[PDB]
């Protein structure tokens, strides 16, 4: 019966689901729980390098707020 | 132990090879029609892992389904020689089994086992699609009994 | 009396011409063909679960041969050789002589099951219902020699299958 | 002129038919069928059989139209014997002759579609073929080579309840033809593979010895069931 | 919502086989978890079921025994294991099971059915059943030349 | 941590490819009034594993190769490129976030034709080579429309970044303003990947040569079928992205890809096969004229509607 | 460095799989130069190449639409596509798209 096709479909679904899920979670793990910063242009890259220096730990994802002022 | 290892490796490749038997059919004559009915929805050979249309380059079992004439014998042997191993042959129907109703003819090979080795003989003129399925399932059990690795280990 | 299968005039009014233009560009017949295959995906398949389910057969089915007996256990065959005469394939070979008790009985009764065409002419020709084609069709073998039946093999088939063979003959003999 | 002859300088086996074709690019310039690969000397073997013994050879000719082959041989022998089969036998023979026609046209149409890619009507219709094989098996004990139609009539009478099942099967079969037509008749890809392909004129068909649909396809009004009827 | 009543039918198959182990056992042996009426059981352990709501072909089936004639048939089942008295019923050559219309007993009928024996030590080996036809002359034992 | 990411992309791809074989055989079966695999494992779930093992312990084909190095190269080329096509795909976050991700995929897809060509040279057979050239001619022909169709859609997106297609389709799928292009794009992916009714390499292998691992070429081909359909979903059926619950995107986006892939299955079950010249005419005389006209239309349309997208 | 790693991994695994697909079966021990090929196929390849080159000039169009010189951009964008269409019209009428003969 047609619903016996579903188990194979479900296995494919889980297999395709992992790449998108693994990438999203690894990004959060590596970037202080936030999205990996996108730097497509020199301005975006420049602000990232500035952030790395301002962080004080050499990590561009460690934000520093008004506590530094 | 090494005995127990080869016992399970044998069980593994044997399970894989009989769960994925890909036939190429010489539909030479009548018996090809019953072979088509075994692929047809009622019996659905594909549900056993036996794909319907397989190229000779990827085939594991040859089914001689029909009369093998003298004029065709060289072509049958050619295809058999090109099948990669392991390869098995199922002889289907009286004609292929031993000439059948044209046994005494001048142009008919009296059994395909004169040209190629045969593993299973399916009797009938023609065997019912379910009779051919019985022979295919009997070939699987023949493969299940194989013990290449255990014999290699004991060389 | 006859009919035309493809003698039709396509209308050339703008409505009809636009109907074929929308068909060409929007693939309507192709999508209609997709509907038919979709309706089959949701139909119950016709597959049966062999070997746990079997295709239906009738009492007349022609399968593996067997030599039968009388209720007393005496062989029905009397070495008349009518089966051997009619066999279109010459698959039957018979020899006979007087038995120790004087009965007319066979000393050889072979069927080359790789010559046999399973035509059933032998059971039609037999005057005493001795040779029959039984209901068994699952006797494929691994060697050629296993399919060259002699009298011992054929009698064993009869003893093995008599329960079913008798019931099948009971069902069909009024049509013979 | 590339050539495909299935031999040295061409590693490939032929099969049932050895077609030796010479092509110019994509076009076929000559098509040379080499047959005899299923020649079995049936006509010589029949000379050693009695008329009844030779009957099963005709099941194994057009092995898709078994009972029709039996009928042609039976009519020839009845004509030479100067006898006729009884009316019920003639009606049974026409009934199974038309069932046999369904068996053949299903096979012809669906394998023709399969050979060019449309693989699915073959499965839907071969379930219908399987049911018709049961009618063969119920009257003769054999699914294909019934040997049921014999000179003088038929071998055995229909078992009780067979006609009812044939009625049930026929009642639904036209819807199966409709489903087959829904896949093929109006499909632009099917039409592009068959329209204006293998055109034969009415005169060429006659002089080349064609018959059946090969004649009627070109408009010739001929059918032996009408012009030279039998049974 | 028939979805729920479809699912309930699914669960009743689990209980219809006597728990999950029975449901799994028939799923992996016979690749089918349907529940049918028990029509009978032969002397070898094969169980025969019917379900007349199924389309013709699937309305009768056999769950083979796990051991026949000393052979382990838990996974290795075979169509030839069906004895003749049930063979007629399972192939729809009749309507009546042997539990209702048993076969005619005979002295010579096998009491123990055998499945296909090809490829085993029990396989059939052909031979000529006739005796020697030409007798040779045996020379005398005492010398005399 | 990035290497853990690469393997979490490669390994599931090969598994999804493996179980697409099972899904294809079962969906084709039920459309044909049968079941397909249901014995090898429950519901045939072990069938892909049995087939994989069997192929990999089969004897190699015995015709001698005309080029040893280039016999190895073809499968490596084919499989390596197939895996490479997945690294820029945003699901919703790409493994590699490429500014010109669309161009990268177009460029890599155009190199996958080399495996077809190289396997022809290594075949040591003129018929094998002639077959390889025919497939290449078909492949490159439909690359023409895919590139132009792709360019037309990007004129509503405004960049070559793939994740920008998600922003473009925030309010509405691109299949609505571009359904004429979606129709042609979908058929081109069928003919691009030698899929029925465009599987003529195996259609014309019929009647009336040294060959690499069938398994390696098969896996590459089926990875491309999934990737093509994933790309179709992103390009036309854009999924909304919630940055705080990314897994919601991955569920819906996956389902769209599965359905699109199942439609490839649905389509080989339904139609007969084109003749070679007729699918060449389908491109050069039908798709390409419309694609050129719609490329012109889609250059004009943003300008005349004042709907030009931003660069970033 | 990530793209190099991804590329290196993709082909190393492809290479690894290929070799074991070459040797794993060996764990068992199972016992003149002008191709006869139509000139029409050469023209397909050449036609693809020339259309591929024109497609290269159209690829910058998404960025080109960002200029204040939209009157010139649109004119040249259409000019190129029209000439691309004129080339197809020339091949078509000259029977270059045919396969007969
Ligand atoms: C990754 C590796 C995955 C290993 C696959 C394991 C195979 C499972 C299996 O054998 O199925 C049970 C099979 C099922 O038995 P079967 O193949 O005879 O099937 C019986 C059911 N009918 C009647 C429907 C055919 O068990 C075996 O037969 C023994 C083979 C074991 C091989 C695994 C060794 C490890
Ligand atoms: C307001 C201003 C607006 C301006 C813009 C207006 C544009 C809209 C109006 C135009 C519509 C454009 C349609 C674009 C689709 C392409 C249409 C097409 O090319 O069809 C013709 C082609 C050949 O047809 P043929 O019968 O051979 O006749 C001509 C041959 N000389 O036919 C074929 O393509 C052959 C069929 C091939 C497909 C067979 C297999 C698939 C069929 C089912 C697929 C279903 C579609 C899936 C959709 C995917 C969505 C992601
Ligand atoms: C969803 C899966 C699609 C298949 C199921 C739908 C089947 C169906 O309804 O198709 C039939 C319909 C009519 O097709 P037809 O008779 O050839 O056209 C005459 C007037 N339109 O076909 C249609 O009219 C549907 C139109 C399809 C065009 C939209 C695709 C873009
Ligand atoms: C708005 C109203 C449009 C009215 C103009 C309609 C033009 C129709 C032209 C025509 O009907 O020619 C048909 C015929 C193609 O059919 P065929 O059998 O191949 O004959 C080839 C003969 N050279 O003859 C032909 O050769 C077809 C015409 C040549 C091919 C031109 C290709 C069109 C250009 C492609 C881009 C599309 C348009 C611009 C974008
Ligand atoms: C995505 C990738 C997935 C790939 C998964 C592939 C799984 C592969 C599983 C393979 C299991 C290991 C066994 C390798 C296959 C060997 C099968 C076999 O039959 O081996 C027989 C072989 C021959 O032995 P023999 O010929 O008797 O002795 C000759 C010695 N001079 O005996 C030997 O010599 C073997 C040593
Ligand atoms: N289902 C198809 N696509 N047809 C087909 N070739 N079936 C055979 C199944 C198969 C082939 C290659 C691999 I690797 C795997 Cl794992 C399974
Ligand atoms: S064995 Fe019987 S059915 Fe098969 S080809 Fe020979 S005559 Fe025909
Ligand atoms: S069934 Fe026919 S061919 Fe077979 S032994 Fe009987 S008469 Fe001879
Ligand atoms: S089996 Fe019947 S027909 Fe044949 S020899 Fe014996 S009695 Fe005569």
């Amino acid at each position: 019966m047609w619903f016996e096709v579903l188990p194979g479909i479900a296995v494919m679904g889980v297999c395709l689901f992992i790449p998108g899920m693994a990438t999203a979670r690894i990004h959060r793990f590596s970037n202080g729980g936030k999205e990996k910063r996108v730097a497509h242009y020199p301005y975006q890259w420049y602000l990232m390098e500035r952030d790395r220096r301002v962080s004080g730990v050499n990590r561009s994802y460690v934000s520093k707020g008004l506590e530094n002022i | 132990r090494g005995e127990y290892v080869v016992a399970k490796l044998d069980d593994l490749i044997n399970w894989a090879r009989r769960s994925s038997l890909w036939p190429m059919t010489f539909g030479l004559a009548c018996c090809a029609v019953e072979m088509m009915h075994m692929a047809a929805p009622r019996y659905d050979m594909d549900r056993f892992g036996v794909v319907f249309r397989a190229s000779p380059r990827q085939s594991d079992v040859m089914i001689v389904a029909g009369t093998l004439t003298n004029k065709m014998a060289p072509a049958l042997r050619k295809v058999y020689d090109q099948m990669p191993e392991p390869r098995y042959v199922v002889s289907m129907g009286s004609c292929a089994n031993g000439g059948g109703y044209y046994h005494y003819s001048y142009s008919v090979v009296r059994g395909c086992d004169r040209i190629v080795p045969v593993d299973i003989y399916v009797p009938g003129c023609p065997p019912t699609a379910e009779a051919l399925l019985y022979g295919i399932l009997q070939l699987q059990k023949k493969i299940k009994r194989e013990k290449r690795l255990r014999i290699w280990y004991r060389r | 009396t006859y009919k035309y299968v493809n003698l039709r005039e396509p209308s050339m009014d703008m409505k009809s011409v636009t109907d074929r233009a929308a068909q060409t560009l929007l693939w309507t017949e192709l999508i209609r063909g997709l509907g038919m295959t979709l309706s089959y995906l949701f139909r119950e398949p016709a597959t049966i679960n062999y070997p746990f389910e079997k295709g239906p057969l009738s009492p007349r089915f022609r399968g593996e041969h067997a030599l039968r007996r009388y209720p007393s256990g005496e062989e029905r065959c009397i070495a008349c050789k009518l089966c051997e005469a009619v066999c279109p394939a010459q698959a039957i070979t018979i020899e006979a002589e007087p038995r120790a008790d004087g009965s007319r009985r066979t000393t050889r009764y072979d069927i080359d099951m790789t010559k046999c065409i399973y035509c059933g002419f032998c059971q039609e020709a037999c005057p005493v219902d001795a040779i029959v084609e039984g209901p068994n069709f699952e006797f494929s073998t691994e060697t050629h020699e296993e399919l060259l039946y002699n009298k011992e093999k054929l009698l064993n088939n009869g003893d093995k299958w008599e329960a079913e063979i008798a019931a099948n003959i009971q069902a069909d003999y009024l049509y013979r | 002129n590339l050539t495909l002859n299935f031999g040295p300088q061409h590693p490939a086996a032929h099969g049932v038919l050895r077609l030796v074709m010479e092509l110019s690019g994509e076009m076929v310039r000559k098509c040379d069928p080499h047959i005899g690969l299923l020649h079995r000397g049936t006509e010589k073997l029949i000379e050693y059989k009695t008329y009844l013994q030779a009957l099963p050879y005709f099941d194994r000719l057009d092995y898709v139209s078994m009972m029709c082959n039996e009928q042609a041989y039976s009519l020839a022998v009845e004509k030479l014997l100067n006898i006729r089969p009884p009316p019920r036998a003639q009606w049974i023979r026409v009934l199974f002759g038309e069932i046999t026609r369904l068996l053949n046209h299903i096979m012809a149409v669906t394998t023709h579609a399969l050979d060019i890619g449309a693989m699915t009507p073959f499965f839907w219709m071969f379930e219908e073929r399987e049911k018709m094989f049961e009618f063969y098996e119920r009257v003769s004990g054999a699914r294909m080579h019934a040997a049921y139609v014999r000179p003088g009539g038929v071998h055995q009478d229909l078992p009780l309840g067979l006609m009812d099942d044939i009625y049930e099967f026929s009642k639904n079969f036209s819807l199966r033809i409709d489903e087959l037509e829904e896949m093929l008749t109006n499909n632009r890809i099917w039409r592009n593979r068959t329209v204006d392909i293998g055109i034969v004129t009415a005169e060429d068909a006659l002089n080349y010895g064609f018959s059946g649909v090969m004649l009627r396809g070109s408009g010739i009004q001929w059918d032996l069931r009408k012009t030279q009827p039998y049974d | 919502m028939e979805l729920l009543q479809v699912l309930k039918r699914g669960l009743q198959q689990v209980s219809g086989h006597g728990g999950l182990r029975g449901y799994l056992r028939v799923l992996f042996r016979a690749n089918d978890v349907r529940v049918g009426t028990l029509v009978g059981e032969d002397k070898y352990g094969n169980k025969y079921y019917e379900d007349n709501k199924q389309f013709f072909g699937r309305h009768r089936w056999v769950i083979y025994t796990t051991e026949m004639n000393g052979k382990n048939t838990f996974w290795d089942v075979d169509g030839s294991m069906v004895p003749p008295e049930w063979h007629r019923w399972l192939h729809c050559m009749t309507d009546d099971p042997p539990t209702v219309k048993p076969p005619t007993a005979r002295k010579f009928i096998w009491t123990n059915h055998k499945f296909n024996l090809s490829g085993t030590p029990q396989q059939y080996v052909p031979y000529s059943t006739t005796r020697k036809k030409i007798q040779e002359w045996v020379p005398p034992s005492t010398p005399y030349k | 941590m990035f290497m853990i990411n690469i393997l979490m992309l490669i390994i599931p791809i090969l598994l999804a490819v493996a179980f697409l074989t099972l899904v294809e055989r079962k969906v084709l079966g039920y459309m044909q009034l049968r079941k397909g695999p249901n014995v090898v494992g429950p519901y045939g779930l072990l069938q892909p594993i049995a087939d994989a093992i069997k192929l990999f312990i089969k004897e190699p084909l015995r015709p001698a190769t005309s080029s040893a190095s280039m016999f190895i190269l073809a499968p490596i080329m084919a499989l390596g490129l197939a895996l490479t096509m997945w690294i820029p795909l945003p699901m919703p976050y790409p493994l590699i976030n490429m500014n010109l991700g669309v161009l990268f995929m177009l460029a890599m897809s155009s190199l996958a034709v080399y495996s077809i060509l190289w396997s022809g040279w290594a075949s040591n057979s003129k018929y094998a080579l002639i077959g390889a050239l025919r497939a290449v001619a078909q492949t490159i022909s439909y690359e023409v429309t895919l590139a132009i169709i792709l360019l037309s859609v990007l004129l509503m997106s405004g960049s070559f970044t793939l994740s920008t297609l998600i922003t473009t389709q925030e309010q509405m799928w691109l299949i609505l303003p571009a359904w004429p292009l979606a129709m042609m794009w979908f058929i081109s992916t069928l003919a691009e990947t030698n899929r029925a009714p465009f599987d003529l390499t195996e259609g014309e292998s019929e009647l009336v040569y040294a060959a690499g691992p069938f398994a390696l070429f098969f896996m590459a081909e089926y990875a491309n079928i999934i990737m093509m359909n994933i790309f179709t979903a992103i390009l036309f059926l854009g999924t909304s992205h919630n940055p705080h619950m990314p897994e919601l995107y991955t569920i819906n986006f996956t389902i769209k890809s599965l359905l699109l892939t199942m439609s490839f299955l649905w389509i080989r079950a339904s139609y007969p096969r084109f003749r070679y010249d007729q699918l060449m005419h389908l491109l050069w005389k039908n798709f390409l004229p419309l694609t050129l006209a719609l490329c012109m239309w889609h250059v004009s349309l943003p300008i005349l509607t004042s709907g030009i997208p931003p660069q970033t | 460095m990530n793209l190099m790693l991804a590329l290196l991994t993709n082909f190393t695994l492809a290479t690894l799989l290929v070799i074991i697909a070459f040797w794993l079966p060996q764990l068992n021990v199972y016992s003149s130069a002008r191709l006869p090929f139509s000139m029409k196929f050469f023209l397909v390849a050449i036609t693809f190449l020339l259309f591929d080159l024109e497609i290269a000039l159209l690829l910058p169009l998404p960025w080109a639409s960002q200029t204040a010189n939209l009157n010139t951009m649109l004119t040249m964008a259409l000019f190129l596509i029209i000439l691309l269409a004129v080339s197809l019209a020339y091949e078509w009428t000259q029977k270059g798209l045919e396969w007969t003969e």
